[PDB]
């Protein structure tokens, strides 16, 4: 709504050793109800179009928008210049292999980080025929499983969490939580103490100091507090 | 440079090439997965709907067998598809949905009681099964009869990729992301690989492999108003396109969809529609029942999207400086329940628009969403011209959809899809293996892909690359909309031609680097331009009206004199895409005959009494 | 026979960390209960120099600082040990846990940093402290003199914040991170603990002036 | 602006890993030169009562403890953080040092283990030493045989093999680490150097028993 | 190289020339290479990579093992 | 199967292979030096005596010349 939108947007780019980082300042009017993919797409393909952001669906449902904005990792299509302040300041999510501008990635990470968890269900492969019938689920157990399974994988819960920022073998609530999706669903047929194995030792569980970071950052809203404090306490209780 | 090896290269990550390259992999063949962003995100996973799959376990679908399924879906394809691909799909639907549920998908499922429901914009009691309590639950959608449609809570997209993915992961999966295809490895009409380009580095890379598929997806950003994600151009759409040896199917068939968001053009998802969806009127009327009085917003899609234009020519939407508009009430669904709870499409409304759903009205409007055509097929999905080379998904021509897709079935032909065509490229890789010559990646393609870089980067040729971009935009929007007539199509066409000229001669407005991210889309203005004037001449040239094709000179079907494909090849060099036409399923096995919705004015077909039930060799056997 | 590496411990896998970390928590719990045995004892002067003497002459012969000082002795550097391998040491750890803590703007997150600082001073106060009050010279309320007027012990000015932010910030995170959660009971839970910290250090100050 | 990765913190590169580390040399060197003049002047109870009493006295009265005492203070903890960084409290850390240690038969190695049971025994016992001596009461030699013998401070003999045996592989490491020493003098500095230390205890153990 | 017959060394090899024919040979073969390298390039028919090679050699393999023809490859080694 | 590119393979990695790499690698071409064992241990590395070529800077080698090396290298070898 008119008002003027200034950006300091990161500019670096590690293929020409020349770049060096720097804050680069950029003006926009803005309209009404303009989402800081309107300002962005409209910065790079009208004035500068070497600027690199990375933008998917634009409906907030992928996570490739992730990158910090105004000091919080944040989403930035699904994020709306109302609630920002008149200047606004769009770092690249730190933790992560910055690739240029404000893109980095993620899912690299999410991928050997998954390897690392193994995440999949855990066939016992009792000849399951999709000839026959289905499974048995309840409603409230695979509803739970989607709140979990729901997850965008995003990237700004390790981003905001200071254990992982600063030991980077910490694999991340994101890693925590997938282990619990998991856990809790039946068709993944894994011992407790199989789970131990993947998360139970230190860098994922016992690793995490309670910043709540990611709680408090988490764009579609995972019970991260919750669920990682359900699974602290069932591997913790592998003692005797 | 830089040349790798696999058996079978899906190029694409998102549900489809997952899914093929899950089964090389179940198999045992080594497989490289090209994917613009990493395939979690992908436009299957902005998906909200649900996935059909006849299963016959809900009260609502009580008695739906594949039977009713393949009826319903060569109904809403108004008899414009292979009835051969879309048996063997509507059969394939639920062995499917079993195995990808076994996969952890946290499909929603049946709860035994009594539930009050909503049909119309009235709700109606209707009981639940009380012996089919955990098994998996639809709800109504599109242009079904039963309620077919399986889904989790809201993202459905996000929810079996997602555990296609991590079967991906298990299965080993190599996986580049950031890597855009640009040029086929072919020669002899016999497909080696592609070559592509490193979102990284800059530089080209060159995967070969005996068996190579096409994933990429809709081609709808041609348009400006789309529901779909800013990926999706159409790679190996124009790569295929290119290599003129392999042609475009029916492509003029661009499906609308009625409830695309206003101000964000968001989609918005029909299982509002499908569960008590009130289409109303800028003084809020519910309008269906005027125009189609049965179904009405259950009606087909290109129908619903059809009358609402036709509604707001009459002076009826509601004025926005985003556009005049229609509202989609779901308030009339109550708070607590939205979609179990959530909703995410509670989020779209919530984050993006100023309405909260259990007030107010979602402003909606027709605007784009699916794309039928693509590479054509065949009904092992082995592409048209050229040797080696497959196709599955939105960017493929399979034609189990014809000229308008029914809701819900594109996550069931991914999954159905990818398993089919990928069971026959498995055993064809499992088969003969080529030669591959480097006179094919080096001569040309490594050397024909990098000079048109070389081209759009250093050389005069000034025309930038955003202006062909959205005055392509403009073309599209104003001359191929809903509704078509012969004389905006052809100028149309004709200022479309002059625009690819323009767009062979392309400049950057920036300084080089490695990586530049607006080469990235100067180089492919070109093939954005080369397939949208695919679908405008397709249509052009296509007199009649069919699906979400519709002419305003010709308005009857016209199943006498088409019944077809429109395919359409390059060759060059050339400045005009050649049509070339071919018979939808001569397999007819429920033949031309009326949807039971829309306004249907038909030729009646004349030729096909002759052949119409002879499904002689049955290998839909599966 | 194991004695490179492959796999932990016994024939398969070792469950030492799990066990040292519910140690770590166990830890902080019974270290926060006696810090509230003696902001209960020893907060009573408030009350009368009468009853802070007398209970601090009733248990187990005055609360058999024999048996039960080395409690808390070995008890609070076991607990130091215990804490140490989070501890940001390291010039990096310090330097980036700096940044990223200047840079979220979140709270809970730059606590860590005071659960940190408090953490040496009351490691070498509080164990200063605790050793010239540990030792004989059965209690008084008169010892004190220990503080105060012609004492030299100035520092419960500075130990009292120290140690009743860390053993807040320390109430509140043991609570999450073991299911004691939220995020419903989050709030409840984040101004009762809140209240929680500020009061004891009110009541402790007062404690302090009204030893004077 | 460089509130993410790139690298480090200036145009091009840190440099405070060596300043830090080099700080870790001189706060060990420091520290070992103050321990030579604490166990050269305070050691004098066995030439005489008065000796040490003046020779206290020779400084502002016991060797200016209050710009001294807080001296060694604040720098020993200093060190504490310094060198805490390289400290196995990690319990895989102890776990595999542990095998190393036991399966090498390597000597010094193995004295890395004994530098840090040592540290962390003087951390607490020293600094409550280090604290009530500390505390004005400017030194007799009667009043310190005072305490030891009674106090109860006595003890020391927890200490002083600790300490001890910790600054001397402290002098050890640190000529070696820093290019000081051999090949070709090496051995001269290892039993020179073990023989700096018995000789400490032996004259530590008997200004000792002679305080009593 | 040593596996290689050039023959700079004929029957009989020249004394401390063995080092200088590996670096040297290196040099001029090496410089030969980049030419016919740089210059045309060829098809891989994977009816060869794959038939045979894959085919003929794996074949050596199973029939060592899982095979009869049962004889000690030391004794054979050593005699 | 599994199968990798390269423009120049080298099987062998030791002291021949390895300049036939380095020069290809000089020229920026792809190559993959395959190696029984570690390139640095093989058997060009156990040589100890030294490398035979022309100097003209040792007092004992002053005046030398390839003309004599050329010479002495086919006479000792027969041919
Ligand atoms: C908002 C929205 C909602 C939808 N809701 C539903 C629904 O509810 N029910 C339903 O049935 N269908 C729905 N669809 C349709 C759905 O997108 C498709 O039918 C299908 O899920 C897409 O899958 P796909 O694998 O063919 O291709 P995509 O999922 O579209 O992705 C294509 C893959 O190929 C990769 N790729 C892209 N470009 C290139 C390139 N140049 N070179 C190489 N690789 C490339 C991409 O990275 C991607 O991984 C919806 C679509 C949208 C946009
Ligand atoms: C003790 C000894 C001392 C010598 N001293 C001298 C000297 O002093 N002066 C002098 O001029 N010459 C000397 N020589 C001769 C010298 O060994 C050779 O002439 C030359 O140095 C060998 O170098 P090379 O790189 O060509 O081959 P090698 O050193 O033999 O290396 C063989 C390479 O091929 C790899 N390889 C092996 N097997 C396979 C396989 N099955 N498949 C694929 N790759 C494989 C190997 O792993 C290795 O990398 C000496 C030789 C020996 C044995
Ligand atoms: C002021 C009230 C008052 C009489 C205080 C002196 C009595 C004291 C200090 C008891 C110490 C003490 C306190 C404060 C506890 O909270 C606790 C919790 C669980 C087990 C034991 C104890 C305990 O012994
Ligand atoms: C030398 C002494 C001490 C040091 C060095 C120290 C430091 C720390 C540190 C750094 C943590 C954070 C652990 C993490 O982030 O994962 C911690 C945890 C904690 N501290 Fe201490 N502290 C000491 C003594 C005390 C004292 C006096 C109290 C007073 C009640 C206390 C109570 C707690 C509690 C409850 C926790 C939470 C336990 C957990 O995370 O599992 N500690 N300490
Ligand atoms: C068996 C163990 C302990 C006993 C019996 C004890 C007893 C006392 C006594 C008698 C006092 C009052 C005057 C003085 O400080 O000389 C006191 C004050 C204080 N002590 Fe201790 N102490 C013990 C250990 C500890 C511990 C573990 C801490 C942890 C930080 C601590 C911290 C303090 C503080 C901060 C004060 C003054 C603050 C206030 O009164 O609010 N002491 N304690
Ligand atoms: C809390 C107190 C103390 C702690 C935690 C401690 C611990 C340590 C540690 C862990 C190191 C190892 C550095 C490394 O391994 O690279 C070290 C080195 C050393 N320490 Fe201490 N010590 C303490 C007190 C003392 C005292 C009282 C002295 C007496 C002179 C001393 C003298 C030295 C010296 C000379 C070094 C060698 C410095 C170097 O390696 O660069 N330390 N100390
Ligand atoms: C301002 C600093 C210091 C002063 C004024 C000081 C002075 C004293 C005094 C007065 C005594 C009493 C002698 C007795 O107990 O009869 C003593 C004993 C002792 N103190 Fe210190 N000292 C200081 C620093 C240190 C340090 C850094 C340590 C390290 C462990 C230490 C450890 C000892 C030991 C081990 C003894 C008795 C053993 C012996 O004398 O050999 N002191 N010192
Ligand atoms: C309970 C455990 C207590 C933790 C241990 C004690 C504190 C941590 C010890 C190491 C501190 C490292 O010191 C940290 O980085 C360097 C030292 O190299 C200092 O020097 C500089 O570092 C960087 C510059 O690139 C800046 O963040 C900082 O502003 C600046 O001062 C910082 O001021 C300090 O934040
Ligand atoms: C640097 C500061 C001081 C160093 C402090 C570092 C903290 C780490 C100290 C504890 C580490 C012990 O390291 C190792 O732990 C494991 C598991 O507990 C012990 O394991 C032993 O006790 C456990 C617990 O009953 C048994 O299950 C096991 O059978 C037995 O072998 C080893 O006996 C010990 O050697
Ligand atoms: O809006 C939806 O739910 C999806 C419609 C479709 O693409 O079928
Ligand atoms: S937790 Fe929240 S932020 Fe981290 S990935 Fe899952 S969704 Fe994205
Ligand atoms: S922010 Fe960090 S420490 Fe665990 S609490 Fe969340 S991952
Ligand atoms: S852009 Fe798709 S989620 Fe932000």
């Amino acid at each position: 709504m008119n008002r003027m939108l200034t950006l300091n947007i990161f500019r670096y780019n590690p293929l020409d050793p020349d770049s060096q980082p720097r804050m680069q300042t950029f003006t926009v009017q803005e309209y009404d109800s303009m989402t800081l993919f309107i300002a962005l797409t409209q910065i790079r393909d009208e004035k500068d179009p070497t600027l690199k952001v990375d933008f998917c669906c634009r409906a907030g449902i992928c996570g490739s928008c992730a990158m910090v904005i105004n000091g919080r990792p944040g989403l930035a299509c699904h994020t709306q210049t109302k609630d920002l302040p008149a200047e606004i300041t769009l770092h690249p999510l730190p933790f992560f292999q910055l690739l240029g501008d404000l893109s980095v990635d993620t899912g690299s990470w999410f991928r050997k980080t998954g390897l690392q968890i193994e995440a999949w269900c855990h066939s016992d492969d009792k000849a399951f025929d999709p000839t026959a019938d289905e499974m048995r689920m309840d409603n409230d157990l695979a509803n739970e499983i989607f709140e979990l399974d729901r997850c965008i994988e995003c990237g700004c819960c390790v981003a905001a969490c200071g254990t992982a920022r600063m030991r980077t073998d910490f694999l991340g609530a994101v890693s925590i939580m997938r282990v619990a999706r998991f856990y809790l669903d039946p068709r993944d047929k894994r011992s407790e103490d199989d789970y131990y194995d993947v998360i139970g030792n230190d860098q994922g569980v016992f690793g995490c100091m309670g910043l709540l970071a990611c709680e408090d950052v988490c764009p579609k809203g995972i019970p991260l507090q919750d669920q990682l404090g359900i699974m602290r306490r069932m591997m913790a209780m592998h003692s005797v | 440079m830089q040349i790798y090896h696999t058996d079978v290269l899906c190029i694409g990550g998102a549900l489809a090439g997952e899914r093929v390259a899950v089964e090389a992999s179940m198999a045992g063949l080594k497989t490289i997965m090209l994917s613009l962003v990493p395939p979690r995100r992908s436009h299957s996973s902005a998906a909200q709907g649900g996935m059909q799959a006849a299963l016959g376990n809900a009260i609502m679908g009580d008695g739906d067998s594949p039977d009713v399924h393949f009826a319903d879906t060569v109904k809403g394809s108004d008899w414009g598809c292979d009835q051969e691909v879309a048996r063997i799909f509507a059969d394939t639907a639920p062995i499917v949905m079993r195995e990808v549920a076994h996969w952890g998908v946290p499909w929603n499922r049946v709860v035994p009681g009594k539930h009050t429901y909503y049909k119309g914009g009235k709700p109606f009691e209707a009981e639940e099964k009380a012996e089919k309590a955990g098994l998996i639950h639809a709800r109504a959608f599109g242009g079904t009869a039963a309620w077919r449609t399986c889904y989790t809570a809201d993202g459905t997209g996000r929810s079996v990729l997602n555990t296609l993915d991590t079967k991906c992961l298990q299965y080993g999966v190599t996986v580049h992301d950031r890597m855009q295809a640009e040029a086929l490895i072919h020669d002899g009409g016999n497909c080696l690989g592609c070559i592509a380009r490193c979102l990284r580095t800059g530089e080209l890379v060159a995967y070969l492999a005996t068996s190579t598929l096409i994933a990429t997806g809709g081609y709808g950003r041609i348009y400006k108003a789309t529901t779909n994600a800013v990926i999706c151009d159409g790679g190996g759409q124009i790569i295929a396109l290119d290599t003129g040896l392999v042609p475009m199917g029916n492509m003029e068939a661009v499906q609308f969809h009625p409830t695309g968001t206003v101000p964000t053009d968001i989609l918005v998802t029909e299982g509002c529609r499908g569960d008590g969806g009130t289409l109303l009127d800028v003084n809020q009327y519910r309008f269906m029942p005027d125009y189609e009085p049965d179904k009405a917003q259950l009606a087909s899609r290109d129908v619903v999207s059809r009358r609402m234009t036709e509604h707001m020519r009459k002076g009826l939407g509601v004025k926005s400086p985003y556009g005049d508009h229609l509202w989609l009430d779901i308030r009339h669904l109550g708070e607590k329940h939205i979609t179990t709870k959530l909703r995410e499409v509670y989020d779209i409304c919530t984050n993006f628009l100023g309405v909260n759903p259990i007030h107010q009205l979602i402003p909606v409007r027709p605007t784009h969403h699916y794309s039928m055509g693509g590479v054509r097929t065949n009904r092992d999905g082995a592409a048209y011209g050229l040797k080696g080379l497959f196709s599955a998904g939105e960017s493929a021509c399979w034609d189990m959809h014809g000229f308008n897709r029914l809701g819900g079935n594109s996550l069931a032909e991914t999954v159905v899809a990818g398993r089919y065509i990928g069971e026959r490229m498995v055993e064809f890789t499992k088969g003969a293996t080529p030669s591959f010559g480097m006179q094919y990646v080096e001569d040309a393609h490594k050397k024909v892909q990098e000079r048109i870089t070389d081209i759009v980067t250093g050389r005069k040729g000034k025309e930038n690359t955003f202006k062909i971009r959205d005055e392509m935009h403009d073309i599209m929007m104003e001359g191929v909309g809903i509704f078509r007539n012969g004389t905006d199509l052809q100028k149309a066409v004709n200022k479309l031609e002059e625009l690819y000229d323009r767009s062979q001669k392309i400049s950057l407005s920036s300084a080089c680097k490695g990586m530049n991210p607006e080469l990235s889309t100067a180089l492919r203005i070109r093939g954005m331009l080369k397939l949208a004037q695919c679908t405008a001449y397709g249509a052009l040239d296509r007199t009649e009206s069919r699906g979400a094709h519709t002419r305003e000179d010709f308005p009857e079907r016209n199943d006498k004199e088409w019944l077809n494909r429109t395919l359409s090849y390059w060759k060059e060099g050339a400045s005009m895409p050649t049509l070339e036409y071919e018979e939808a399923s001569p397999y007819y096995e429920m033949p031309p005959g009326d949807r039971g919705y829309g306004g249907g004015v038909t030729i009646a077909n004349e030729l096909p009494p002759e052949k119409f039930v002879i499904p002689e060799a049955a290998k839909e056997n599966l | 026979m194991n004695a490179s590496t492959i796999t932990l411990h016994v024939p398969q896998r070792s469950k030492i960390a799990g066990r040292m970390d519910f140690f770590q928590m166990v830890s902080g719990a019974l270290l926060i209960l006696f810090l509230w045995a003696h902001m209960m004892l020893v907060s009573s002067v408030i009350l009368s120099p009468s009853l802070m003497n007398g209970i601090a002459w009733f248990f187990e012969a005055t609360y058999m600082a024999q048996i039960g000082g080395p409690a808390v002795f070995v008890l609070m550097v076991v607990h130091f040990i215990l804490a140490a391998r989070k501890m940001p040491f390291k010039q990096d750890e310090w330097k980036t846990f700096r940044v990223h803590a200047c840079m979220l703007h979140h709270k809970d997150t730059t606590m860590w940093v005071v659960q940190v600082i408090s953490a040496i001073f009351i490691l070498v106060l509080g164990a200063v402290h605790m050793f010239v009050v540990l030792t004989d010279l059965p209690i008084t309320a008169a010892k004190s003199a220990a503080r105060l007027q012609s004492g030299w012990l100035y520092l419960y000015l500075v130990l009292l914040p120290l140690a009743e932010l860390h053993v807040g910030v320390g109430f509140y995170r043991i609570g999450v991170k073991y299911g004691f959660v939220g995020r419903n009971k989050r709030k409840w839970f984040q101004k009762t603990e809140n209240l929680m910290m500020i009061g004891f250090i009110t009541i402790g100050l007062l404690t302090l002036v009204r030893f004077m």
